Formats: structure tokens, sequence, C-alpha cells
């Protein structure tokens, strides 16, 4: 199961 | 940009027995960037039906792929893997040795 | 023994040849269980091991939603990084991210990871304490500050210590028959004469799982590395792995040499002689 967050550099 | 040249191993899935079907593998690893060309050869000619694994990578970020085809080895048939990558001045050929 | 769950994500820009291609793969230990390829037919996260097919539609929908969003963040990142490093719009570049968790023999948390690479080198990584960041260079400090301000580390810590560990346990249970198996290596030794003067002894390990293994040569029961060759552990294609180690010895001295095999599927380490 993947992490439930969106992150951009 | 960091570039790394592929390692190459050519081998069968199961111990080779003449006249019995098997899989011919070419495992390429330790390379960067991910663009790579890999062919399996039978008596120097490109094998048409070749599959591969999904692109993944190691702790050091370098990539690896398994290319494979179903085949029936015989006495006299010669097999090889041919690889090109940006790090190579020309294509590298590695012969299948049933004992390697 | 110990276990891990890991996800690997790669995007490559190819200016003038369309938008970036994105590939995601998930593993439990050495077994791939999901994949997504942005250019494939389904446009869904797809199963790659039987036991993950136990998951219902809410899972496939959620995993697909998350992986497609990740593909889009990788697209934005490629742009951002080209800017950070003052690069031309003409070259091809690569972003990679890996994350996941390790558990021990009791299936409890050992460590978590979350790290990023640009063009084949480290960019930024979560430290082992899951509270702070290692920026690899000056450019990456900008991302460090962004992620510190947005409290990313705390969100990742909760996943890595919680959800990651729980879902790894669920998979180990659901796929017990295969994931919790230990296939001990089938072993043998070969001999080939280099000349009249020397011969090569090669110690084989075949059909084993998991991939972790140790092959070592000894001469008169003393560890020997000189004049040896060890190949990288390789996949057979059927879920098992292969490896060999070789030593070059003087003719007439083959019996001084032993190969020692360590694997979790073995009750006690094996010794082989020619």
């Amino acid at each position: 199961r993947q992490a439930s967050l969106s992150i951009s550099v | 940009m960091i570039q790394r040249t592929p390692k190459i191993q050519v081998y069968s899935r199961h111990p080779a027995e003449n006249g019995k079907s098997n899989f011919l593998n070419c495992y390429v690893s330790g390379f960067h960037p991910s663009d790579i060309e890999v062919d399996l050869l039978k008596n120097g000619e490109r094998i048409e039906k070749v599959e591969h694994s999904d692109l993944s990578f190691s702790k050091d970020w370098s990539f690896y792929l398994l290319y494979y085809t179903e085949f029936t080895p015989t006495e006299k048939d010669e097999y090889a893997c041919r690889v090109n990558h940006v790090t190579l001045s020309q294509p590298k050929i590695v012969k299948w040795d049933r004992d390697m | 023994g110990s276990h891990s769950m890991r996800y690997f994500f790669t995007s490559v820009s190819r200016p003038g040849r369309g938008e970036p291609r994105f590939i995601a793969v998930g593993y439990v230990d050495d077994t791939q269980f999901v994949r997504f390829d942005s250019d494939a037919a389904s446009q869904r996260m797809e199963p790659r091991a039987p036991w993950i097919e136990q998951e219902g539609p809410e899972y496939w929908d959620g995993e697909t939603r998350k992986v497609k969003a990740h593909s889009q963040t990788h697209r934005v990142d490629l742009g951002t990084l080209r800017g950070y490093y003052n690069q031309s719009e003409a070259g091809s570049h690569t972003v990679q991210r890996m994350y996941g968790c390790d558990v021990g023999s009791d299936w409890r948390f050992l460590r978590g990871y979350h790290q990023y690479a640009y063009d084949g080198k480290d960019y930024i990584a979560l430290k082992e304490d899951l509270r702070s960041w290692t920026a690899a260079d000056m450019a990456a400090q900008t991302t460090k500050h962004k992620w510190e301000a947005a409290h990313v580390a705390e969100q990742l810590r909760a996943y890595l210590e919680g959800t990651c560990v729980e879902w790894l346990r669920r998979y180990l249970e659901n796929g017990k028959e295969t994931l919790q198996r230990t296939d001990a290596p089938k072993t043998h030794m070969t001999h080939h004469a280099v000349s009249d003067h020397e011969a090569t002894l090669r110690c084989w390990a075949l059909s084993f799982y998991p991939a972790e293994i140790t092959l070592t040569w000894q001469r008169d029961g003393e560890d020997q590395t000189q004049d040896t060759e060890l190949v990288e552990t390789r996949p057979a294609g059927d879920g098992t792995f292969q490896k060999w180690a070789a030593v070059v010895v003087p003719s007439g001295q083959e019996q001084r040499y032993t190969c020692h095999v360590q694997h979790e599927g073995l009750p006690k380490p094996l010794t082989l002689r020619w």
C-alpha cells in the first residue's frame, strides 16, 4: 500500500 | 549527471538439456541512465519474441532489467546477448555458456 | 527472518519526444507485487503476484489514484529541477524516488526510508530518525526548506511506522504460502582445467528464495578471496535466484579448497569440496 501524500520538490 | 555502464549476465532459467524447452535470460544491471537496448541472438540473428521485466533500481540508484525468451537449446545452436547503452562506444556481445 | 516493503518510481523527460514516461513497481522482500506504467494499456495499478488479487476494488481504485498523482508530481519535479540547476530544455533527465519499511523476525518496525535522486545522484533523503532531511547539495536545500515548512517528515513518519508496517504484515499473511517460504539452494561444484597448470572450481547455488545468500571459499579452512570471482545474485525468472563463486587453483591442490554456503532455508551452513 502506497503513502497517501502528494509532494513536489 | 552520473553515468554507469551495464553489467551483463547471459544464462538459462533451468539446467540446459538439449531438446527440452527452457528460458534464455539476459540480466543487465548497474547502469544509468535507464535507456538501454538489449537483444537476444540465435546464431547471430535477432530473436523476435523477447519480453522484459518492469524497470527497477538498486540502493545506489542504478537500474536493472531481465530480458527473457522461451527456447529449446540444441547441440549446435549458439546463443548470445547484445547490449547498447550511451556508455558503450559499440554494442557489447556476451555469449551464452551453459556452464556460467 | 526479516522482511521489507519497497516502492520504486522512475520518470524520464525526453524533450521533443512527448511528455515523460513514468514507471512504478512495488516489492515485498524480493517478490514484485504491483506495477504501473504510464504508457501501458490499462492505465491502472496492476497485480503481479497472486495474493494481491485478494484486494478488492476500493484498493485498486485508491492505488491507481495515488500512483497517477505521483506520475504528475514527477512531471512537475522534472521542470522544477531543470530550473534549480539552470539546465537547458533540450536534455533528457531522470527523477527517482524510493520509500518503504523494514521489519524484523517479530514483524515489528526496524526502519523506514524515503529518498530521491536526480540524474543518477542523491538529491534529498529522510534521515533514519524520520524527523530530519539530508540535502545532498546547495540546490536541494531549497527543497529541504519547502518540506520542512510543510511538515512532510511527520506525515511520512506516521506512514512508515504505521500503515507501511501493517500492510506489509497483511501481505505476508495473505501470501504466506509463497512469501514466507524459504527455498534452500540446490548446490554443486564444477571443475574446468584452465591449462595443465591450473583449474577453476565453481560453486553453484540454484533455485533459492529469498535472494540473500553468502558463498565463500576457504583454503585449509582459512577464508580466501585472492584469485576468486563472485557473480551478482541473479533472477531465474520463476521467482527464485541463482549465484556462483569460483576460485582458480594450482593443479593437484583442488582438495585444499572448500566452498561454504549460508542461506535462511538451510538448518546449518553447507560445505562443498571437489
